[PDB]
């Protein structure tokens, strides 16, 4: 009746009829189809109910409860019979010895005589068991009821089995400048501990591995902590189950550490990369840093913000590099990196002015100069009172002096030398 | 584990009438014991040997020998279970000695020898000698056990025996491999007089690290009867990326006498600098 | 008839459980194996789990077949009962048989020559 | 309640196949040690139980990889026992769970 | 080495008819042996004890016990030589068991005990149990030997026994020695209830060296019956030359129960700086 | 050529004096180790031979003074032996030189 | 009469020399000893060398009697023959006796209390 | 007949009569004075000849050869008899069984019948042996011939026994600046080696001790080498004999090292000592060293050369010390030491002149000054042309300025200050 049966092995048939059990794993085999010179019992069908056993409060296991209906057939008034249930199933092999004794009242020829129930056939999760029931001595062939069991995947299976999720608690603790791993294992309980950085290819990337006798509150180093940090624990017993918890996926301090460890590196003139431990996608774009000050003005417009991915190589749409060109990386628009790639390749920063070309009205060329306060479309009136040194840079450009950095059907960027004016 | 031959394996020696019956390894005395109990076999010892059979084949054989205690219990002695239990498989092997005339007089230490048990090389056994009648339950033991062990084929006197030669001990490949300038490797070896498949196995690593850089296998189907002892050159391309160079190969044979377990013949050439 | 062959003896029938009342390893092993139905109504137990190595080599962490290792079978000798006379559920005769129990991964034998 | 048995055994494993094994307990990725389970009251008297030496498996270099697990292959086998002389029966058939060998397995992970 | 008492030392226990004859340690079977040979005494063991005698004195005694082998040779068993050979003196001690009825049936492990051998503390012995009839020359041994040993009087259960108390274990001097300012040393101690001479022994050394600077003895003749337990002050002059100071003394007693071998009771006081 | 002897021994050392010795082999200035000389053909069957552990003696500090010598005290004692059954006599009396203990002596100097 | 007491046996008479044919230690020892004539024509051997400690303490390198050490005697049990009947050179009876063989120097037993 | 008998044990009686020996250490005891019902033999006296045994060339031992004369007495024609020689002597105990058979020709009642000789009774040196000879069965009481043996002190004993002096050769080798100890032991022969400095009290003074497996040629250090150096060697066997060789007693290099190591030390104003390792007596005297130069002039006269002994304390006959007074030590007049004792107590050297007083003619005082060229009796004419500065020192002396160093009934020494003249 209940889904929480006791620790003892005993039989309980339907009312009226009396019965007994000898759970001694008796030797059971088919034998032969013997004759029935009188009223003899025989099985009709087999059943498999969902029952659980609990020896103590913190200790529970499965009990596949089985039931066999019998009936009078064949050629004192109390009809007696011996039934068997040969559970030749994986992993263990055990038999059962029932003893049905249906009294005179329920004796009906060609009709049922109640039912018998054994508690229990403890079967493992994910093992298609074999229930072979036959009379003692045998009359009918063993009835096939090859029950398919659920792994740790049944809905009610998770509600009772501790193997399913319930593993010693590791409470999250990102309190202060110390990240604590609070453990709730017993003083005498030993365990294995492993921390690693997961990603797309080559999932394992360990940072710390050790055997411990808990409960030790381990304080983590922010050097090895990033959103990829995952913990795996297991008790020191062979075949013991583990669990992979990756909580730092959206922790603020972990992402702060991720970016300070990430680095930008130029591979070749037309190739660069973002080297970060945790592979988290983010965007990037070229910027123009002034040599005097450092207010880096982004070149958007006319250039585009590229979809960057960690460990994915990208190419520049530039004919040549310039030391004032620096890459800016942002995630959710908040700026993270402003490293100048050509600071070693062509640095230090040159005070060569940058121009933004675009086709003006009447098909003519319309130029502009990148100033700290946006851009100034020149030739034009100047803050220097005269028509600006841009009037002379305009000549340098059409006389082929200026360096073309970016080329497009609609525009172009030019690095013009101002080293002949101060 | 097997008898050398079901021949005249009889123990009738001077001053001793008896016969060695091959038994099921369960004397009648184990089942229904007696109040009497003979002495234990003192100073049990086993020694390996090689006896050429009627066919002409040589096999590794176990020679067992021991001495009886000079106590009065030597009179009440029916015989012995010369058990040779292999530990890898728990398979039971034995022979039941049975005395016609019961032992008397003493004067010289009685001794028995048994040169008729074929053993499998590189296997640990436990040679127990159970004197008969076997003791009663809750009774003293009348036996001695010895963990016997046979050495591998790398031993000179083992390599020559039948189980070693069929496994592939005599066989020597003579790996005339060549570092071809075209980023290729010319594998080559002579094969043994047995029709079976051989598979080449490549693995590459840098000159200063145990970690690998590349792996590749190359199958060779069963050679024909005329193709026995023939040289099998099977050249393969090396994806020699600048950094990797210390190539290492092992021709894994698959003879009937062993299969994947067989003796792999390796060859290695380090990175040539300069 | 008893006493004609003294090898006939009575047996309790009720098996003494040496804590057999108190696995998925075949699929989780680096040297996995499959089970075959070596069944027989005349032999005890009726159902048997014959395990022979599924892979010739061993499966590495990535799932590849690693040819630098070999899967080897583990066999044992066990006692079983066989009906004597046939189909008579009263008497039996002992038998020793070979069974393939499971597999394990082993390093190959090597002979290193420079 | 009682069954008769003829202990005149028939040795059916007398195949003596061409394949002859070697000492696997040390060659395996999951090494094991063997214990002499000796009991004269039981037949077979001696049974050699193999039990895993390490919790983890051996990596290519030669160290215990704690990220993998060595597990024993436990086999239930039939054995006879001399039942006391006072008890009605003279012999009793018993089922014993014993460790046969070891194998290397991937551990389970619950998300 | 001696019997506790020549009393009813008989081995007639249930299911066993016999008597323990005190022997010369040389059974008739040693001289004229027989073809029969009994089994060895399995698991021989000895355990020390203390049994209060008829007089009221307590003595250290050796309790010996062993079990016979369950082999057929147990039938042909006459008895045993319970030898207790002291190694310091090679003196032989033993008792000859002699069976009226010969042993039969088995069923329970037969066992014998012998609580009648006084032992001298701090002496190594070899308790051999030679089953009878003794074996033939060039024959297997039917005996087991055990190197028994008795602990010194410093053990709590030994100090209380008779041999320790007469030696001078109970006695405590209570050395009320005083560093007299007149370059003298006031030796003093209480004596035990036994008339014998006691001799004081002085030795002096510097505070930073094991080497000595002076030596002197002072005799004390045998005290009278009333002078038992009396305090004996015997002050002596110290030739305290500047450099030496760490004086050391040991009252060497000379009781009848030991003489020069006796327990010396020492006392030491280092050089007091400041 | 032959003499008769009654082996019914008379134990005359049954004095059991008040002085009871202690383990001298380690306390001595000349330490020694004892060997079990066991022979069932001879009576007494067992004799414990003491042989000097060091060439020199032990000084007050506790070291082997090579300027002094430890020497064994060898005593010839009477012992009986079972003469073979083929030889005319059944027993033969023998004299054996055996090491009893050790003592510290001053070495000799020849000018 | 032989056979009346089985303890009567024949003896070879010609002693088997266990290399007794193939000392001054008493005077050179730090624990010297003197020899006494414990002679008897009825006992074999007739002459005996009873050795008892000469000095109570031990003699040091200078020749002084050092009271920080004790000379101790070494006794043994040896078998000897005594005439039975008296003065008849044909038969004997065994006897076990105590003999003082030599001396040695030993450190005294001490109980150190602060 | 010979003093070099073979290794075998055999008897050889006087001519004519035949005899045999059974050297089996038979059981021998007196028994009883039996009756003689016929002619029986008896001993008259015992003899002890000097004989030596040699098994091989390099292996020899002693053989105390004994002889017994017999005679017919008491109440076939060949008279037979059995003789015994009970050698109950220290250390080993062994008996002998002779078999004399004197034929009919030498049979004379009341007269001698030849003699019997046993080879041999190997007795140790320095052991008063006991020879007890009596008939078998006994007639006469055992004849006393308690022979006193010589230790390794007999004249012929040294000529044959190797224990007497012959010990592995250590050849003396004071060749070059290296003193070699050449050893002649075999390659497999082990030995103990000890070197020490002997003297009057406390003979042992070790410098080097070690166990070695020779033959090693050990080179000695001249630091530890002096005339007191003695060597002691012995094979590594218990109770093995040693020998003390002291050859450096009159070696030139050893005495050279002795003096360079010896030192002079002032104990108190009126006490000093000579500290030398080897105690060798020698003489000494006070000297006067000049402050300018160093030609030390001895003060003999008027002072005396004292008989000095090493480690023996001496006293000065001086009222006070002076830095210019230095002790001079010589052995066989050759100078060894010239150390200035008061160089630390009252030094450095003062240029105060020393005077030698003596009673001149007519009872008057006669003074003199110690100059580099002997002494100058002053007041006197001077090399300084004037009557010398001695004229003024003469005044300083009688006015109590000068320091009296030595006092005598016939003379005196004075240290006068010259620090008021230059
Ligand atoms: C940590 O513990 C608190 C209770 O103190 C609980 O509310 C919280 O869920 C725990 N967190 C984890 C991850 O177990
Ligand atoms: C974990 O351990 C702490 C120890 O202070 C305790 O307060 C907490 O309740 C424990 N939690 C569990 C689930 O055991
Ligand atoms: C790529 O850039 C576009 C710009 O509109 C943006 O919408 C998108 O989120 C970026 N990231 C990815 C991974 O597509
Ligand atoms: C003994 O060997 C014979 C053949 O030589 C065979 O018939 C018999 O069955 C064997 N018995 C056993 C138990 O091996
Ligand atoms: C045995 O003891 C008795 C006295 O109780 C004594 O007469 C007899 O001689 C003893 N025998 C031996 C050999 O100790
Ligand atoms: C040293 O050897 C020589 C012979 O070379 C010999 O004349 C000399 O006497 C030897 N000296 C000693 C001390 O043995
Ligand atoms: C000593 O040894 C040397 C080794 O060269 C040898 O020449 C010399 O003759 C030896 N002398 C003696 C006496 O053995
Ligand atoms: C002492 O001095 C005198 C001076 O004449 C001299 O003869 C003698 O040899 C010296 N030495 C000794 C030790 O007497």
């Amino acid at each position: 009746l209940e889904r929480l049966v006791g620790p003892q092995d005993a039989t309980h048939c339907s009312p009226g009829l009396s019965c007994r059990l000898w759970d001694s794993d008796i030797l059971c085999l088919p034998g032969d189809i013997v004759p029935a010179p009188g009223p003899v019992l025989a099985p009709t069908h087999l059943q498999t109910e969902l029952v659980l056993r609990c020896q103590k409060e913190t200790d529970c296991d499965l009990c596949l409860r089985v039931a066999v209906h019998l009936a009078v057939h064949g050629h004192n008034a109390s009809l007696q019979a011996q039934v068997v249930l040969s559970f030749q199933a994986y992993p263990t092999a055990r038999c059962v010895l029932l003893e049905v004794q249906v009294p005179a009242a329920l004796v009906q020829f060609g009709q049922s005589v109640g039912s018998v129930v054994y508690d229990c056939f403890e079967a493992a999760l994910g093992s298609e068991v074999r229930i072979w029931s036959y009379t003692q001595p045998r009359y009918e062939k063993e009835l096939n009821h090859t029950q398919q069991l659920p792994d740790c995947r049944g809905l009610e299976v998770w509600n009772s089995i501790p193997s399913c999720w319930a593993l010693p608690w590791l409470n999250v603790s990102a309190d202060g400048d110390n990240v604590h791993l609070v453990l709730n294992v017993s003083e005498e309980q030993h365990f294995g501990l492993s921390l690693y950085w997961n990603q797309v290819q080559g999932p394992p990337k360990p940072r710390w591995h050790k055997n411990l006798t808990g409960p030790q509150i381990i304080t983590l180093n922010h050097t090895d902590l990033v959103p990829c940090l995952c913990i795996q624990v297991w008790p020191l017993e062979p075949d013991s189950v583990r669990t992979n918890i990756c909580p730092f996926r959206e922790d603020p301090r972990a992402h702060q550490n991720l970016w300070q460890a990430a680095r930008l590196r130029l591979l070749t003139l037309q190739s660069w990369l973002l080297d970060a431990p945790c592979s988290l996608p983010a965007e990037a774009a070229l910027c123009w840093r002034a040599p005097g000050g450092d207010p880096c003005q982004p070149l958007v417009p006319p250039l585009s913000w590229e979809n960057v991915t960690v460990d994915k190589v990208l190419e520049f749409p530039l004919l040549k590099g310039h030391p004032n060109l620096c890459v800016q990386v942002n995630s959710s628009e908040k700026l993270q990196l402003q490293e100048c790639l050509w600071a070693d390749s062509l640095g230090p920063l040159k005070d060569d002015v940058l121009l933004l070309e675009t086709r003006g009205p009447q098909d003519n060329r319309s130029l502009c100069a990148l100033e700290p306060s946006g851009c100034t479309s020149l030739p034009s009136k100047a803050s220097t009172r005269a028509a600006r040194l841009g009037e002379y840079l305009l000549q340098d450009l059409q006389s082929g002096q200026c360096l073309q950095l970016w080329d497009d059907d609609l525009g172009a960027l030019w690095a013009c030398p101002m080293d002949k004016y101060i | 584990l097997r008898l050398l031959d079901h021949r005249a394996l009889v123990c009738s020696q001077p001053g001793l009438d008896c016969t060695v019956k091959n038994s099921t390894c369960l004397d009648d005395s184990w089942i229904h014991p007696r109040n009497l109990t003979p002495s234990s076999p003192k100073d049990l010892q086993i020694q390996l040997h090689f006896a050429h059979t009627q066919q002409g084949d040589l096999f590794p054989v176990a020679h067992i020998e021991w001495t009886l205690q000079t106590d009065a219990s030597i009179l009440y002695l029916e015989g012995a279970e010369l058990s040779v239990l292999q530990l890898n498989t728990n398979e039971r092997l034995c022979v039941r000695f049975e005395f016609l005339s019961k032992l008397r007089h003493h004067h010289r230490r009685w001794r028995f020898t048994f040169s008729h048990f074929v053993v499998d090389p590189d296997q640990e056994y436990e040679v127990t000698v159970h004197h008969l009648p076997k003791p009663i339950p809750d009774g003293d033991p009348n036996h001695q056990s010895k963990n016997f062990l046979v050495p591998d084929c790398e031993h000179a006197r083992m390599k020559v025996t039948t189980p070693c030669m069929s496994s592939g001990s005599l066989w020597d490949p003579d790996i005339t491999v060549e570092t071809l300038e075209a980023h290729q490797l010319r594998v080559s070896f002579t094969l043994w007089n047995e029709s079976t498949h051989y598979q080449i196995l490549l693995t590459s690593f840098p000159h200063m690290e145990n970690h690998s850089c590349f792996e590749h296998m190359h199958h060779i189907p069963a050679p024909r009867p005329e193709e026995f002892h023939q040289r099998s050159d099977v050249t393969l391309t090396l994806r020699n990326l600048k950094g990797c160079c210390r190539h290492q190969v092992q021709i894994q044979p698959f003879f009937s006498s062993c299969l994947n377990d067989c003796l792999r013949h390796s060859a290695t050439v380090s990175c040539p600098e300069m | 008839e008893d006493k004609n062959f003294p090898r006939t003896v009575m047996v309790n029938l009720n098996i003494h459980n040496r804590n057999t009342n108190t696995s998925d390893y075949y699929d989780r092993s680096t040297s996995p194996w499959n089970l075959h139905r070596n069944e027989d109504p005349e032999r005890y137990p009726s159902v048997i789990w014959e395990a022979k190595c599924r892979h010739l080599g061993c499966i590495n962490a990535d799932g590849n077949v690693d040819y630098h290792m070999n899967s080897v079978p583990i066999q044992q000798e066990i006692l079983v009962l066989r009906r004597e006379p046939p189909h008579s559920p009263n008497s039996f005769r002992l038998e020793k048989i070979l069974v393939s129990v499971g597999c394990t991964c082993v390093t190959p034998i090597v002979h290193h020559v420079a």
